[PDB]
């Protein structure tokens, strides 16, 4: 198994620099070219540069010198990206993938990818988020099925991780995309089951904030 | 640098039929040496992405045949011959043959099914927030489609514009729809002054507003 795994979101001042971290395992880290690229809001793909991992050798797109520097350790089989100054533009998801063209075959390998690292350039605070339960009265759907929900509000910055029960409950639930208004986000799920089902069987909604640390579940009372 | 255009920007299919992306460069894509490296992507929701086709022809191990691409020169097409739920996502472009290599913008590729009419639910503030001088109704408008759609929300009749803020999911593959939620927030002192709160809802499945209230009091 193949497998490219990637360090965690980053929250950065303007003005400074952090170093992304891209573990390899499954393969033989020295003899596969690794890229790294970058997305911005969605659909807007870049190509930054790739290293060779044996030798060092690296190539970079002219748009990246001075911001990219690309590393590698043999020993960990770990590719690195240090980004310098950052700015606004640098906010980001950066990926890295062992895209697999191989030079000399003139063909390629299967490409396998990390899952990505966002990056934050801000300024502001780390905000622990306020969660709310929201027991229905008139968003009960009235009988067969009932849908009740979470409001996480406050917060900065991504990412808030959001479960119900444990994620021993999936099905049926919708998780919102965080909306950034004020320099706080706010995200918010619903959760559809049957009339039977609650209150008779009790529903929390779990709410993690890595950045502040912060891990709280909200029991769905009526 | 090479720019890459794709289009359409979006398409909207129905599973068992053909779509075609298109995707033009600014320069031929022949390199010296005789190859065109044309290279197609697609990311699916949420997920990195993932090569489909290489040397512009050449599927990658493990992708489906259904799954076609040609052209040459500038000129490229991708061709998916029956679509099924699975394909749903955006699709790139992205040139090798030239130093640096550059992405199309995208072409998102949407499951077209029948209309879908929303399952809307209204929530008052919780009392935990009321305790902290604040107040925030939401609504969601779950399962419909098409995707557009407009909600507003009405205090004691009078639309009120500032303080809404809308979220909607990307489309659902076991079903297909779009989900959205809409949470307008006060002061509790401001809440707790009016009695209607609306959440209304305009959507081609029906002729007139989709409406969602609550009122409230004492007891
Ligand atoms: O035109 C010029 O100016 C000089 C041309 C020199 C370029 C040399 N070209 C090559 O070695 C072929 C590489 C083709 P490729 O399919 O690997 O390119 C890529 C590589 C990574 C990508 N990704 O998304 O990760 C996307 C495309
Ligand atoms: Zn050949
Ligand atoms: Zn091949
Ligand atoms: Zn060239
Ligand atoms: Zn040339
Ligand atoms: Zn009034
Ligand atoms: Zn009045
Ligand atoms: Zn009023």
């Amino acid at each position: 198994e193949m497998q490219l795994q990637q360090s965690g979101a980053e929250l950065l001042r303007p003005g400074t620099s952090v170093k992304l971290s891209c573990k390899t395992s499954g393969y033989i880290f020295t003899s596969y070219w690794i890229h790294w690229v970058k997305q911005r809001s969605g659909q807007g793909l870049e190509w930054i540069a790739r290293i060779y991992p044996g030798t060092g050798s690296t190539y970079y797109n002219e748009k990246f010198k001075g911001k990219a520097t690309l590393t590698a350790d043999k020993s960990s089989s770990t590719a690195y990206m240090q980004l310098s100054t950052l700015k606004s533009e640098d906010s980001a998801v950066y990926f890295c993938t062992r895209w697999g063209f191989i030079p000399v075959r003139e063909d390629y390998v299967m490409d396998y990818w990390g899952q990505g690292t966002l990056v934050t350039v801000s300024s502001a605070k780390t905000t622990a988020p306020s969660v709310y339960p929201l027991a229905p009265v008139c968003g009960d759907t009235t009988g067969s099925s009932v849908t009740l929900g979470c409001l996480v509000k406050g917060y900065f910055p991504e990412p808030v991780t959001l479960t119900w029960n444990s994620g021993s409950l999936s099905s049926g639930v919708h998780t919102f995309p965080a909306v950034l208004q004020s320099d706080l986000y706010t995200l918010s799920s619903s959760v559809t089951v049957t009339s039977s089902t609650w209150p008779s069987q009790s529903i929390t909604c779990n709410v993690a904030h890595p950045a502040s640390s912060t891990k709280v579940d909200k029991k769905i009372e009526p | 640098d090479i720019v890459m255009t794709q289009s359409p920007l979006t398409l909207s299919v129905t599973i068992g039929q053909p779509a075609s992306i298109s995707c033009k460069s600014s320069q031929s894509l022949l390199y010296s040496n005789g190859k065109t490296y044309l290279n197609w992507l697609l990311q699916r929701p949420g997920q990195s992405p993932k090569r489909l086709i290489h040397l512009v022809s050449k599927l990658d191990s493990g992708v489906p045949d259904r799954i076609t691409g040609s052209g040459s020169g500038t000129d490229f097409t991708l061709k998916i011959s029956r679509v099924e739920a699975a394909d749903l996502g955006v699709y790139y472009c992205v040139q090798g043959t030239h130093f640096p290599y550059t992405f199309g913008g995208g072409t998102k590729l949407e499951i077209l099914r029948a209309d879908a009419a929303p399952t809307v639910s209204i929530f008052p503030p919780s009392s935990e927030q009321l305790t902290s001088g604040g107040a925030s109704v939401v609504c969601f408008l779950n399962n419909f489609y098409p995707k557009d759609i407009n909600v507003k929300w009405k205090i004691d009749g009078s639309e009120r514009q500032n303080g809404v803020l809308n979220s909607w999911t990307d489309q659902d593959s076991k079903d297909s729809t779009y989900s959205m939620s809409s949470t307008l927030t006060l002061t509790k002192d401001e809440y707790e002054r009016h009695n209607s709160y609306t959440c209304e809802a305009t959507h081609k499945t029906s002729t007139s507003p989709i409406v969602k209230s609550f009122n409230r009091n004492e007891c």
